[PDB]
């Protein structure tokens, strides 16, 4: 029923700001994201999750690598008034070639469970 | 930063029942939602707010509790595989833990 909108490859200029695109489609109503975050499957463990959302604490970067810094969510807003968390998507300022990569965004999600959409982060190099 | 315990890798006899515990440790972060899963198959979740949740497949062989756990009821020799205790933690982000079930 529910489903991850997220693009297969994102290209970025070395040193620009990118844009990596997460949407939980289509909108049901009973449906409440719990959770959502960001990871890296090929870094190591303490390395994994670089970027968390929650409804009423908001966004955290676990992550020192890139971290709280180099990271922010576009549209993800806290509850203060109900939360919106359907726009996971998360901007890389500075990129840098250690930034090339994997990233999965994960929804943790009642009733339905966990969904996730997986994106490679392709850092252009100029000369 | 932080670690899952879990019970090990189990062994149980047909037709009984049996105790699936996690135990999420060396961290303080806001355990917001716990699912209890297989590779391509959801069992249980545990949200702090909205309570438990089985799936209609599980319902009528799964039990909720004790606290962030699972109970198995009327084994099966098909009940045997991988189990997963995925703990979806605030500002940590999230844990998995595994437990293999023999039959």
């Amino acid at each position: 029923d529910v489903r991850v909108q997220v693009l297969p490859e994102v290209r970025g200029q070395l040193g620009g700001t990118v844009e990596l695109p997460c949407h939980l489609l289509p909108p049901v109503p009973g449906l409440y994201i719990s959770l959502v975050t960001w990871q890296r499957p090929d870094a190591p463990a303490n390395h994994q999750n670089v970027a968390a959302f929650h409804p009423k604490m908001g966004p955290s970067f676990p992550s020192p690598k890139p971290g709280s810094e180099r990271l922010s969510f576009v549209s993800a807003k806290q509850s203060t008034t109900e939360a919106e968390l359907q726009d996971a998507t998360l901007a890389l300022h500075g990129l840098t070639v250690e930034d090339e990569g994997n990233y999965t965004c994960e929804f943790a999600t009642f009733p339905k469970g966990s969904v996730r959409g997986m994106t490679w982060l392709r850092v252009l190099v100029p000369r | 930063t932080g670690t899952i315990e879990t019970t090990g890798n189990i062994s149980a006899e047909k037709g009984g029942s049996i105790i699936l515990q996690c135990h999420l440790s060396s961290t303080t972060a806001q355990v917001t939602q716990v699912n209890w899963e297989q590779q391509d198959q959801l069992l249980a979740i545990s949200n702090a707010d909205l309570g438990w949740h089985i799936s209609p497949s599980f319902k009528d062989r799964v039990a909720p509790g004790p606290g962030l756990g699972l109970t198995l009821q009327s084994l099966t020799v098909n009940d045997t595989g991988e189990y997963f205790c995925i703990y979806h933690t605030y500002p940590d982000g999230t844990y998995t833990g595994r437990i293999f079930l023999e039959v």
